[PDB]
RNA sequence: GUGGUAAAGGAUGUGGCGCCGCGAAGACAGCCAGGAGGUUGGCUUAGAAGCAGCCAUCCUUUAAAGAGUGCGUAAUAGCUC
RNA sequence: AUGUCGGCUCGUCGCAUCCUGGGGCUGAAGAAGGUCCCAAGGGUUGGGCUGUUCGCCCAUUAAAGCGGCACGCGAGCUGG
């Protein structure tokens, strides 16, 4: 949830001058419903860190207009961190770009005894879920032991009805620290 | 003199050479060898830390009728806790149900301040620290 | 050390700007002032990390050595053409992000990074999963 | 320790005072009896200095020796041990040492500071009974090794307890305990080896000492021989003597890194060729004793 | 906050002067130099020091001012003084007249005169405390006489202030 | 959070369930030394909260909520906040009266109370041990 | 005990101090008297 | 006296920044006094009856609860918060 | 035409001090130390060997410094 003061400009000196003002340039775009819109940083940046945000739907309010959207991109700087350019994707009827955080809440078996580490792999996924998006998919496992890594098949999908991914694919892993 | 100081020891034994040593004559105690009396008195009651404050006094105080055992290990004694003798006490020796542990507080709550209402899981729940069963 | 089966043995020398970005376990370092970085510096690095994380904590490596390095003689007058090798630098232009989780909790990641990246030529900054990224 | 001349009027009896004679150790300088060091730290120094600037000549000052009653399989136990009779462990087990239990009368709290010192050779308590009469003084009994109590026990014990109470051994009941062996492998031909006992692994603090003797002016042109402390396992210490060499590349002061390269092989290849003929013969000259 | 309210009861004769405020008590006229931009005024017993502005300088100096003048009034109020405590048998001390005996350099003409408003109370060589007036020259003196043999990082032996328990290091052994 | 939320809330919660609250200056003894009297009514009966040890400002404005209409016979300075109300006060009070009076040098001077309905007198509380 | 750089605080009770362009770290324990200047 | 010549480095330098600290049911440093009773063993009980030494994650007072950080040692003992 | 090693004779200079001073810390009791800091005013010998600077080696001593200065100094020497 935030807003997003609109700006006419396209490409030139302006985005740079605005960054000098602290103000992300950005995009409002959806199935060729287009506009170029220019966010201010700071609070919209806390918003940006709010985790569900850049994932779960976020609303924004160009002048007084309201739109829902979920970020499709953030161009980073390379010379340093800090985002350079946000890209929105407003949601009409069906969204499919679904970038879902996982919450595996593993039952103990490996990290504690064998010392093996449950390395996160894909962290977050690409599924399909029109305006009813499930939050934290929760796939507990006691297979922490043995050095197995349960794949993408095992998620057992909650009503966000689709695996876009090719099924079964090391979604979450354990790696031995020194093999047991 | 006035060696009536406070010096706890281990319940139920005989020769107190590892605990006494400088905790008796050193300060100004007297005699020795109420070893037998330590047996004759405390070899019986409370395997839950039953030491008698060696009240330093002329002729060297005697044993029998200590004060009390205290500690959680009296307030919940029915167990032992040998565990950890090697390692940091993994598991085991931790259950005769919650329940025999509670019924053991019906008489395992001897002398203490004025007197609080409970000596079970309102203090055995401090043995929650003391033992292995938090 | 590593770099086996190079197909040449005399690369030139360029460097100026580029990079990568994300953490891959989520406490990684990231260089600022850009430089060569030879393998020796890496053995020193991952060792400082290892020995600080209970000699087995999980360190994804990161960058990797490639371009050959050489002085050529001993002090012999230059003239002959360019040969030999002993350095084997990777190049790290700014923003390259070394990848170093260890599930090792909070500060130890930080501190092991302090040592480790301080066992290296270039000033560096400590970061983790944050401004994020996604595509397909 | 005499350096040399034996007997020479074994001035032992002299006049009262815990005299001593005979019973001398060998190892690498016999020196006959090694006594003459009873009472305090004075009687020893005094007597040693007496015959020194009075009658005796340039004498030694070695430390004390041991025995080690090993137990070689198929019977052994004793077998008369000598600072050289090291028959490895082929004698089955060890079990050799004099674990004497003395009775220290440390009062006040000299125990705390002393109890730690008594650990000179892994000691233990036997009967800790609070002395009677009143207080102040105290008692103490351990099972240290007569080998780790002989030298350096009083001068150090008196300082830990301000120099109170006393101490007396019992020399009763043997014992095994770790011993080990330590031999200084000079150059690479191995000589004397000196060694010690390695009992409980002590050569360490002694290995990097006896070996790293800096080499008694043993350079030999440019032998560069490395003096390592060969006790009983690969290598413990590592004392290498410096060679000599010659300012060979000191006349071609010019150019070309090739010229200064030739006058380097003759010195490098030669130094090695020598590492064959002679080794090292530096025993006398006041051993690192 | 706590940077302005000074109580000066008693019967003081404090008065301001161009950056050189003054105090007149029972026997002192103890001076109180200050920086003019802070500036102070006093009435009855209330004492009204003031802060020109809040760059760190003026505030910090402000605190000086309140402290220094406070030390003036408390100082002349009695004739302020510092406790002292020689210990460890290597000593003697005596008032002598207008310098101290002392005895600890063993070749010990360790003479030492009072400078000014100072005078030496010689009560027991195990005490010997010194009168003065202004606290800071009291300190200059306590430092001077304490300047000769105070530490003994092994066994106690020397001059001491009121007295630490006195940190030690273990002696030759034990 | 900062305000009435951490204990403060329940502070006058259960205490309000009664109608004869009390207060004392008890504290100034070593933890064990008055631990010995840290169970008076708790021995005389059960479930006492004697020596609750909140005080002024912490409860001095929170006393108005309590509707004792003025327990301010002890609110200033040290204040044990020991409720005579938790017990049905009578014979039990002596077990807390001897406990704070007989003990030590200045074992535990009382502030006052709200014993019964009307506030207990500063002397009468001292006067009526039972 | 000049260490003229570093100066990392270790007695942990340790005080840090600038003074006359220096950075002494004074501690109640004598060992820690580091001084980058 | 930086300016009027140098880096990794360290730095409650100093000015200003955007978050983070109010608990007037009143924090902060100083304090004043109390820092807990069963809260005391697993092994070492040579001591762990915390802060020798290889786990102790819940109740008592609730001021809060130190499963207990710190001196220290035979532990303890008496000592910060 | 910029006479090149070494020695003599004369030097002066700096400090990254060998001694002499002044001080921290210690696994410093004292003494002897260790080790870093401030310290350039003075002092840093006599020999054997070799062309030798260098180096070991005798005798010591407070010590027996490291360097500059066209590897200081030949319109001043010697020339091994």
């Amino acid at each position: 949830m935030e807003y997003r003061l609109k700006a006419y400009y396209r490409e030139g000196e302006k985005p740079s001058a605005l960054r000098r003002a602290g103000k992300l340039p950005g995009v409002m775009y959806n199935r060729h419903l287009n506009r170029k819109v220019y966010v201010d940083l700071v609070e919209f940046d806390k918003v940006f860190r709010q985790a569900s945000i850049h994932h779960v739907i976020v609303l924004e309010l160009p002048d007084g207009q309201s739109l829902p959207t979920l970020v499709r991109q953030v161009n980073l700087d390379k010379r340093r961190r800090r985002p350079e350019h946000v890209d929105f994707f407003v949601l009409s009827d069906e969204p499919v770009e679904m970038y879902v955080p996982l919450r595996f809440v593993g039952t103990p078996a490996g990290v504690r005894a064998g010392g093996v580490l449950q390395e996160i792999h894909r962290d977050i996924l690409v599924k399909v879920s029109p305006r009813n998006i499930p939050e934290f998919i929760e796939v507990d496992v006691s297979g922490l032991e043995i050095g197995d890594s349960l794949h993408a098949s095992d998620l057992k999908l909650p009503p966000g009805v689709e695996l876009a991914v090719s099924p079964e694919e090391t979604i979450a892993a354990v790696v031995p620290p020194e093999d047991v | 003199v006035v060696a009536v100081v406070k010096l706890q020891l281990p319940a139920g034994k005989a020769t107190p050479a590892p605990p006494v040593g400088p905790a008796l004559g050193q300060h100004g105690a007297n005699i020795m060898e109420f070893v037998k009396a330590f047996n004759a008195a405390t070899a019986n009651m409370g395997d839950a830390i039953v030491p008698v404050e060696i009240t330093i006094y002329a002729d060297r105080s005697f044993t029998f009728v200590t004060k009390t055992p205290p500690a959680s290990y009296l307030i919940r004694k029915a167990a032992g806790l040998e565990k950890g003798a090697h390692k940091p006490g993994r598991e085991k020796v931790g259950r005769i149900t919650w329940e025999q542990v509670l019924e053991i507080a019906k008489q395992k709550m001897p002398d203490l301040n004025t007197t609080d209402l409970e000596a079970a899981a309102r203090m055995i729940a401090g043995s929650a620290r003391s033992m292995g069963v938090e | 050390r590593m770099k086996y089966r190079k197909q040449q043995r005399g690369r030139l020398k360029g460097a100026t700007k580029g990079g990568d970005y994300v953490a891959f376990g989520d406490y990684g370092l990231v260089a600022l002032e850009p430089a060569w970085i030879t393998a020796q510096q890496i053995e020193a690095a991952r060792v400082a990390m290892v020995r600080h994380f209970r000699r087995g904590g999980k360190i994804f490596i990161r960058i990797f050595p490639d371009k050959p390095y050489t002085k050529k003689p001993l002090e012999v007058r230059m003239g002959k053409g360019k040969g030999n090798v002993e350095g084997y630098v990777a190049v790290v232009k700014p923003g390259r992000v070394m990848f170093e989780v260890a599930g090792v909790t909070e500060e130890q990641a930080m501190e092991a990074l302090r040592i480790a990246g301080h066992k290296l030529p270039i000033k560096t900054k400590i970061v983790r999963r944050d401004a994020y990224d996604e595509a397909q | 320790y005499p350096v040399g001349k034996l007997r020479d009027a074994l001035e032992k009896l002299k006049l009262n005072d815990a005299a001593l004679t005979f019973e001398p150790e060998s190892s690498t300088a016999l020196g006959f009896g090694f006594r003459c060091g009873f009472l305090g730290l004075l009687h020893a120094e005094i007597v040693q200095e007496r015959l020194e600037r009075e009658f005796g000549l340039s004498l030694i000052a070695t430390a004390p020796s041991v025995v080690y009653k090993v137990r070689l399989k198929s019977g052994e136990e004793v077998e008369v041990h000598n600072p050289a009779d090291l028959p490895d462990p082929t004698r089955i087990e060890e079990i050799l040492e004099p674990y004497v239990k003395l009775t220290i009368f440390t009062p006040e709290e000299y125990v705390g500071s002393l109890m730690q010192l008594l650990q000179e050779k892994r000691g233990r308590l036997v009967n800790m009974n609070y002395l009677p009469g009143a207080q102040k003084r105290v008692e103490l009994v351990y099972e240290a090794p007569f080998a780790e109590i002989l030298y350096d026990f009083h001068d150090r014990l008196k300082s830990v307890s301000r120099g109170y109470a006393s101490m007396d051994y019992e020399q009763a009941g043997y014992r095994p305990g770790d011993l080990v062996k330590v031999n200084v492998l000079v150059h690479g031909e191995v000589v004397d080896a000196l060694t010690f006992i390695a009992h409980r692994e002590k050569a360490y603090t002694m290995a990097r000492a006896i070996v790293d003797k800096l080499a008694e002016v043993i350079p030999r042109q440019l032998f560069e021989v490395p003096i390592q402390a060969a006790i009983g396992g690969k290598i413990i210490a590592r004392a290498t003597v410096k060679a000599l060499r010659k300012d060979v590349l000191a006349k071609c002061y010019g150019g070309d890194v090739t010229r200064k390269k030739k006058l380097l092989e003759k010195q490098k290849e030669g130094k090695k060729r020598l590492k064959a003929i002679g080794k090292v013969e530096v025993p006398q000259e006041a051993f690192l004793a | 906050i706590g940077r302005l309210p000074i109580p000066v009861p008693k019967g003081v004769s404090v008065e301001v002067a161009p950056g050189r405020v003054k105090v007149k008590g029972p026997k002192g006229e103890l001076e109180v130099p200050v920086s003019p931009e802070m500036r102070v005024v006093v009435e009855e017993g209330v004492v009204r020091v003031e802060r020109p502005s809040d760059e760190r300088r003026h505030k910090s100096l402000h605190g000086l001012t309140r402290t220094l003048i406070a030390n003036a009034v408390k100082g002349v109020s009695e004739g302020y003084s510092k406790e002292l405590l020689i210990k460890g048998i290597g000593y003697r001390a005596r008032l002598v007249g207008r310098a101290l005996e002392l005895t600890v350099g063993f070749s010990h003409p360790v003479v030492v005169e009072p400078p000014e408003g100072i005078t030496f109370e010689v009560p027991e060589p195990t005490r010997v405390r010194v009168s003065g007036i202004d606290k800071q020259k009291v300190g200059q003196v306590a430092a001077n006489i304490r300047a000769i043999r105070k530490p003994s990082a092994y066994h106690e032996k020397g001059i001491y202030y009121a007295g630490e328990p006195v940190r030690l290091k273990p002696g030759k052994a034990g | 959070k900062r305000n009435v939320e951490l204990l403060a809330t329940l502070k006058e919660n259960l205490e309000r369930a009664q109608g004869s609250f009390f207060l004392v200056n008890y504290q100034g003894l070593p933890a064990k030394e008055t631990h010995a009297l840290r169970q008076a009514l708790k021995q005389n009966g059960a479930r006492l909260f004697v020596a609750k040890n909140t005080l002024i400002r912490l409860a001095l404005k929170e006393l108005g909520l309590p509707e004792l209409d003025g327990l301010q016979g002890p609110s200033a300075v040290v204040f044990y906040e020991d409720p005579v109300a938790a017990a049905k006060t009578l014979v039990q009070f002596a077990k807390s009266n001897p406990k704070g009076i007989p003990q030590v040098k200045s074992g535990l001077l009382q502030g006052q109370i709200l014993t019964a309905k009307d506030v207990e007198a500063l002397a009468e509380l001292p006067t009526m041990d039972e | 005990m000049k260490v003229r750089a570093s100066v990392k605080r270790i007695c942990d009770k340790c005080k840090v101090i600038r003074r006359h362009g220096r950075v002494y770290v004074i501690c109640e324990n004598p060992k820690h008297k580091q001084r980058q200047g």
